[PDB]
RNA sequence: CAAAGUCUUUGGGUUCCGGGGGGAGUAUGGUUGCAAAGCUGAAACUUAAAGGAAUUGACGGAAGGGCACCACCAGGAGUGGA
RNA sequence: AAAUCCUUUAACGAGGAUCCAUUGGAGGGCAAGUCUGGUGCCAGCAGCCGCGGUAAUUCCAGCUCCAAUAGCGUAUAUUAAA
């Protein structure tokens, strides 16, 4: 019993996207990802908020 | 179930798969084919087919040519071959689509320093959503360059095609043993076997006379001779041309072949008894002066505003379903009248044989589609008509043609000529399937009149757009939504499945740019649109389970009249009206949950809703197609 | 006259419709033991015979499940 | 229905709406699941997610990077 | 559990035999039997659990007690009738 | 062989909308969102558990983030885990 089709796929409203800057790609993206996690860390009491603290 | 025996099964197995193939290759191009026919596409505008096809001509050729365009036949014993090559431009979308839709092998020219145009890109995606029978590419300019730009240049190539083309090589011709090399490429092809064209049987006109009843009557007989490609072409049956309609025929006969492989007579008449004729829709027709009744009781740029209007209600429509503001002044049951909800939009019944307008009295409606087509696709398959053969070099006398046809072919358009099956020249309810190509973002409203090309004709045409779900009611769409499969349905002539659908808008003056693409499903008049519409609300007054609700209506015997049907809510509560109680538009209602403040109360009305009557056949003609 | 109406059926489109006592002696009880010989072969001639025959309709029927799993 | 053999197969589009992108009688490659042959966890007896629908997949028709010939 | 021990600190000899649960001890074949049936013995497909010990006691349609005229008895006034 | 590529070198060739980096995922295994909008046991996701019956950590999109990174998915055979 063939039911519906795509109902889900063209009703969202269609939200483009928005403009950013590029990512460093290569290894500039290791030497942030090494800063942002092992030098300017703040000390933390139980390391709850992750890298995606998002509330 | 042995080491002999299996090995035997394997070649009984070879035998059968061999000799089908043998049988579907020999009847195709040769002493019984009619010829192989190549169609000649370049894209871009730095390629000079002159050269091309002086490149390409040599064996013996045989050389048409038309007022405008340049067909040929070309003949060598050395491969026993026929072929017959045919040049087009693209951008002209009437003659590429006409002749592209009866060839039968495309040969694309391409520019050796980029991939497609976009002339050439708007005739791809054209040919490509109404079926490619074989696709093989060439380019020109490759030896002009030495080793190291000739190989790069290649591989620009083969990374700029394979974004469209996914998997092919770039045969290039620059001197006349590439014509060579390309020739035994295109003898020896996997002919993708299109399903429309042989489930009937076509013509091409290779040669058009003609001969007037009288000159001012501008009606006589035509006379198309060519060959046949089809089945066999039966002669009480019909006969339709692409581009000027669909008339029934006179005379059948067969003169000798004017080019063979190596170097009057009629075989039958019309009799109208069983010769079928053209019937295109059903063919039969002591109170106080005083008081009142209370104790009585008691007793240029107007497109563009009309194009930003329609952004406007493209918006008010998208990021909203169907909302509906609501009437002021005329009584919201009346201009709402033919209007009944539903409990259960999938599940509660709706008669179809119930509200038909004077128009579904001039339609013919099958009662099981399926059988019909298997029993004529079955007479189509296993028998033999009493007509002409395939590959016989037939000329058509056609009773009843205009002269103009005549002249548009010495101008150089091609004539196509193919039979109808039983019951295909009669009118009825089309529902094409189809999808939006992402070239054209302009909004496509309901009513639009719009151009089809519904499996080899051509004809403006006034759709309604559906959601495609294989339910009983379908919804109305009330735009033309860019991204799903939506279903177009129109008062149209009746035409087999597989089809393809081609639906394109006039820009100005004869650009013809598309918009739609897709399939023919099942055709029938008894799939009823539901046109839906949204009512809102607001809740003003919020007690347990039960609330005040107004600018909904205005009356107050409007509730009296929408009351049995059920209200929702966006939240997801599912309630239905209790009394009203304003004389303007106020109601209670009961619920099941609680009612948030931040709510809509809304309720939806249905009516069932079909195309409007719009067939008329002739579609003007297009112009160059050009980048916006 | 509130959510209901008349709406009858009228004018379609043309459709293109497709017991052992004490005296009995030698001959006499084995009359009735041979009787009862041939009454409990035949019987269970049926029986295995019947046995059988389910079997068969079994594996039939359990055959139509799986194409209809399939199919 | 298969070439290779001729057996018939029940197999599975992936995507929402996808459907829509097959009509009948068109070339498909057929790939299987990922179980070996055993069914997924929500859907009886069906074994085989299609991947390419006539020479190009459904992982572009489902993103729009391609068109489908027929 | 005095062996169901000397077993990751894994080797005294040696036979049969189990690899999720169903489909199934079914097919089909061979074999024995007068026969019923016995012995040997699949696969297609289907399913994410089936199971083994112990562990709490919502529920008792399980049993005992104990209380109450927002329970009964003996009774009163009644309401429910207009 | 004769070339092309590689190497050596003259001349042009870098401001970030460029000379632009993708493939998968973000409930657990398993690394990373109870962020914002839609859809509402439908469409769908998911290798298994499960999700979705209107406040959806899994759907569909944006943004952010994760693993690898000029490579990464998916199917199948096979091996280790066994």
């Amino acid at each position: 019993s063939l039911a519906r089709a795509g109902k889900v796929r063209g009703q969202t409203p269609k939200v483009a996207k928005q403009e950013k800057k590029k990512k460093k790609t290569g290894r500039a993206k290791r030497r942030m990802q090494y800063n942002r996690r092992f030098v300017n860390v703040v000390p933390t009491f139980g390391k709850k908020k992750g890298p995606n603290a998002n509330s | 179930l042995s080491r002999v025996d299996q090995r035997h099964r394997a070649s009984q197995l070879r035998k059968q798969k061999k000799e089908a193939v043998l049988a579907e290759k020999r009847q195709l191009g040769g002493k019984d084919g009619p010829p192989h026919q190549v169609l000649v596409v370049p894209l871009h505008s730095r390629i000079s087919l002159p050269e091309a096809m002086q490149l390409l001509q040599d064996g013996t050729v045989h050389l048409n040519e038309l007022g405008n365009t340049q067909n040929f036949m070309l003949l060598c014993p050395r491969l026993k071959h026929r072929w017959f090559f045919t040049s087009a431009r693209p951008g002209d979308l009437h003659v590429v689509l006409d002749m592209a839709k009866v060839a039968d092998t495309i040969l694309f020219l391409l520019d050796p320093l980029e991939g497609w145009d976009s002339t050439g890109d708007y005739c791809l995606s054209c040919l490509f959503a109404q079926g490619l029978p074989t696709y093989t590419l060439a380019v020109q300019g490759i030896s002009g360059l030495p080793l190291k730009k000739q190989i790069d240049t290649r591989k620009k190539l083969s990374k700029a095609v394979e974004k469209r083309f996914p998997h092919d090589k770039l045969l290039l011709l620059d001197t006349q043993q590439e014509a060579g090399m390309l020739l035994r490429q295109l003898a020896n092809q996997k002919q993708q076997h299109l399903a429309f064209r042989d489930r009937r049987a076509y013509l091409f006109a290779h040669a058009v006379d003609f001969v007037p009843s009288e000159e001012n009557n501008l009606v006589g007989t035509l006379k198309i001779s060519g060959y046949v490609r089809g089945q066999t072409l039966n002669v009480n049956r019909l006969l339709h041309i692409v581009g000027y309609g669909d008339f029934q025929m006179k005379q059948i006969d067969a003169p000798g072949d004017p080019f063979p492989l190596n170097p009057k007579v009629l075989m039958k008449a019309d009799p109208g008894r069983q010769e079928s004729l053209q019937a295109e829709v059903i063919p039969d027709p002591k109170v106080p002066k005083g008081t009142s009744s209370y104790q009585a009781e008691w007793i240029d740029e107007e497109a563009e505003a009309k194009m930003l209007e329609k952004y406007k209600q493209e918006r008010l429509e998208e990021m909203f379903p169907d909302e509906v503001d609501t009437p002021r002044d005329v009584a919201a049951r009346i201009r709402f009248q033919k209007y009944r909800g539903l409990k259960s939009f999938r599940t509660s019944p709706w008669d179809p044989k119930e509200n038909l307008p004077q128009d579904y009295a001039r339609i013919f409606q099958f009662q099981n589609f399926t059988n019909t087509r298997k029993s004529i696709f079955k007479e189509v398959e296993e028998k033999e008509v009493e007509g002409a053969e395939v590959g016989w070099y037939v000329t058509l006398h056609v009773s009843e043609v205009p002269v103009s046809v005549v002249e548009c072919f010495r101008q150089g358009t091609p004539l196509i000529a193919f039979s109808l099956l039983p019951h295909e020249q009669k009118m009825s309810v089309l529902n094409m399937v189809v999808r939006r190509d992402p070239g054209n973002t302009e909004p496509v409203k309901a009513k639009e009149e719009l151009i089809f090309h519904c499996g080899f004709r051509r004809f403006r045409a006034s759709p309604l757009f559906s959601q495609h779900t294989a339910a009983d009611k379908h919804k109305l769409q009330r735009f033309l939504t860019a991204d799903m499969a939506l279903v177009a349905t129109v008062y149209a002539p009746i035409t087999f499945p597989p089809a393809s659908v081609l639906l394109f808008k006039q820009k100005s003056n004869g650009m013809h740019s598309l918009i739609a693409t897709g399939h023919l499903m099942s055709v029938d008049p008894d799939r009823m649109v539901i046109k839906r519409v949204v009512l809102s609300g607001h809740p003003f007054k919020i007690f347990t389970k039960m609330a005040v609700v107004r600018y909904m209506f205005f009356n107050r015997e409007d509730v009296l009249w929408f009351k049995p049907v059920e209200l929702r809510t966006k939240w997801g509560r599912r309630g239905h009206i209790k009394e009203p109680l304003g004389t303007h538009g106020h109601m209670k209602c009961s619920f099941d949950g609680k009612l948030k403040s931040q709510d809509t109360v809304l309720m939806n009305l249905y009516k069932r809703v079909f195309p409007k009557w719009t067939y008329d056949p002739y579609v003007p003609e297009p112009v160059p197609w050009l980048k916006s | 006259s509130i959510c209901s109406t008349y709406s009858n059926l009228y004018n379609h489109p043309q459709l293109i419709k497709y017991p052992r006592s004490k005296n009995e002696s030698k001959e006499d009880k084995r009359a009735r033991k041979q009787a009862i010989k041939e009454e409990r072969k035949e019987r269970r001639v049926e029986k295995k015979a019947n046995k059988l025959a389910f079997k068969l309709e079994k594996r039939r029927q359990e055959k139509e499940l799986l194409n209809l799993k399939k199919n | 229905q298969l070439i290779k053999n001729g057996k018939k197969i029940t197999a599975f589009v992936p995507n929402d709406g996808c459907l829509n992108f097959i009509e009948e009688n068109d070339e498909v490659l057929v790939a299987g699941f990922g179980r070996k042959g055993h069914a997924v966890g929500d859907i009886p007896g069906v074994r085989f997610k299609v991947v390419k629908v006539a020479n190009v997949s459904l992982l572009a028709l489902y993103k729009g990077k391609k068109e489908r010939p027929r």
